[PDB]
């Protein structure tokens, strides 16, 4: 169902610096103690990364343009930002892959989804349990189907600095959505922290879909509330 | 090609065959369509299933208004037509040169690996030759070819046993030959192998 909350506060677009991030293994080739040049889509050092800070009033998930490839980060201690849509017009006619984790397993399923303007997970704030999902209702003319390997996830509220930091890279390239992954522990309130971290591939998804826009999917803590958890979006350039 | 684009970079096999008997019905075959108008072009291995009502300017439409066309074509067939208008079922076999753990074999029986120098090793996509030798190289599990300074594959993780081994080539070099005077003596020219003995 297309349930939108009433008070939707606009993002202030607090820019941050992609200090030493967005570096991934460019190919499946082991190289030992060498210097190697690469012409590929990378995140440039010290680029403008649009922050998205979620507070009790601010609910950050705009329809962000994809533009040849994105970097993604998410400062987490409650693992809130679990979910990615990659659509053309974010409506029913266009093709949209939906990469989501429903806290037991990651499910990738591309179809012609009637995208709601406000996807959310009805999770209680003191309890911290996923009750339902209302992301998709109709799925006609479905292309792609995938279910990954299972792993546990914690949902409930914490308070303080961030323990987790999921760092993702999405490249649309000949219809193959290359997805990368890295992780390191941090300690920060709102800034995308400076530091070097290398990302590793997980999915070469044979989609073949027009990806021009995207939107993350948030875990609301239910009249709504969100815990302190920010995410970051950069752009990849050749 | 404006509907299905195959790139110059990545490439596979294109397979077409005639279906005058099956698809080319004598009365018509209007199950198959294709777009003939679209804003811009399509990227390779990328398509648009959606039946968006086309306009040349970019405004949304409702047909049959001025310059509001449907993108799809009434693309019929008849068995009485010529060979140039017959339907052809085309299967495009794109491959992966991106050497992940392999799927297709094209089956040969797989022998046992040996530490012996000079083996014609044929791994998944490496028809090289050389010296299989086990190595202490680390290999994060999403990479399985090792290269050292250049083009040549230095080390491979074995596809059966996941054993990490580096490849040395067949121990080549130049042969040099000492001779004294052939008028002095035709006695044995002693040699060089620029190799471990
Ligand atoms: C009221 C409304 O706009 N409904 C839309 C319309 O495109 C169609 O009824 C359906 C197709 O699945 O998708 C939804
Ligand atoms: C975006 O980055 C450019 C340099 O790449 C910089 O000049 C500009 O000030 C940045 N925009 C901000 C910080 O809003
Ligand atoms: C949602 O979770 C179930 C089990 O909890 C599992 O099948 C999968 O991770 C998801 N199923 C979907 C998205 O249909
Ligand atoms: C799905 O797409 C096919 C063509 O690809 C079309 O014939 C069919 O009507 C579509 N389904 C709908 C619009 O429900
Ligand atoms: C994707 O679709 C949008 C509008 O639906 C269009 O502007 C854009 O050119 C398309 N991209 C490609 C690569 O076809
Ligand atoms: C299959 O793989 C396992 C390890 O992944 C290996 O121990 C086993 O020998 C392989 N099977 C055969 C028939 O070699």
């Amino acid at each position: 169902r297309c349930t939108t909350f009433d008070d939707v506060q606009a993002p202030n677009y607090t820019q941050h610096t992609s200090s030493m991030r967005g570096v991934y293994y460019p190919d499946e080739i082991f190289r030992s103690d060498t210097l190697y040049l690469t012409q590929d889509l990378f995140l440039p050092f010290y680029s403008n990364v649009t922050g998205f800070h979620t507070i009790n009033h601010t609910f950050d998930n705009p329809v962000i343009p994809f533009k040849d490839g994105i970097y993604f980060a998410a400062t987490e201690k409650s693992n809130v930002v679990r979910g990615w849509v990659f659509g053309s017009t974010m409506n029913n006619k266009s093709q949209s892959v939906i990469i989501i984790n429903n806290s037991t397993n990651v499910v990738i399923r591309a179809c012609n989804f009637e995208l709601c303007d406000n996807p959310f997970f009805a999770v209680s704030k003191p309890m911290g349990t996923q009750t339902h999902t209302m992301i998709f209702d109709n799925a006609f003319n479905c292309t792609f189907e995938y279910i990954s390997d299972a792993f546990s996830l914690d949902v409930s509220e914490k308070s303080g600095n961030f323990k987790h930091l999921r760092e993702f890279v999405f490249k649309n390239k000949d219809g193959f959505l290359y997805v990368y992954k890295g992780y390191q522990p941090i300690d920060v309130v709102r800034d995308l922290p400076s530091g070097f971290n290398t990302l590793k591939p997980i999915f070469k998804l044979p989609l073949g879909i027009n990806i021009t826009n995207f939107r993350a999917i948030l875990t609301a803590f239910s009249t709504w509330g969100t815990s302190a958890a920010a995410y970051f979006v950069g752009y990849l350039k050749p | 090609d404006y509907n299905y684009k195959l790139p110059d970079d990545f490439m596979g096999c294109v397979l077409a065959w005639n279906t005058r008997n099956i698809d080319a019905t004598s009365t018509g075959n209007y199950n198959y369509k294709y777009r003939y108008l679209r804003h811009g072009k399509l990227r390779p291995f990328e398509r648009d299933i959606s039946n968006v009502p086309f306009s040349p300017d970019g405004k949304p439409c409702t047909p049959p208004a001025l310059n509001c066309y449907w993108p799809l074509n009434d693309y019929g067939f008849y068995t009485t037509t010529g060979i140039g208008y017959q339907p052809y079922r085309v299967v495009v076999l794109s491959f992966e040169l991106l050497n992940a753990p392999a799927t297709v074999c094209g089956p040969k029986l797989s022998t046992d690996l040996i530490k012996n120098q000079c083996v014609n090793f044929n791994f998944n996509g490496l028809t090289g030759t050389g010296v299989l030798t086990p190595s202490s190289k680390r290999f994060q599990p999403f990479q399985q070819f090792g290269r050292d300074v250049s083009d040549f594959t230095d080390s491979v993780r074995d596809p059966k046993t996941s054993e990490i081994l580096d490849i040395s080539p067949c121990s080549f070099g130049g042969v040099s030959v000492i001779t004294p005077g052939t008028n002095a003596s035709s006695e044995v020219a002693v040699l060089y192998q620029d190799v471990n003995c």
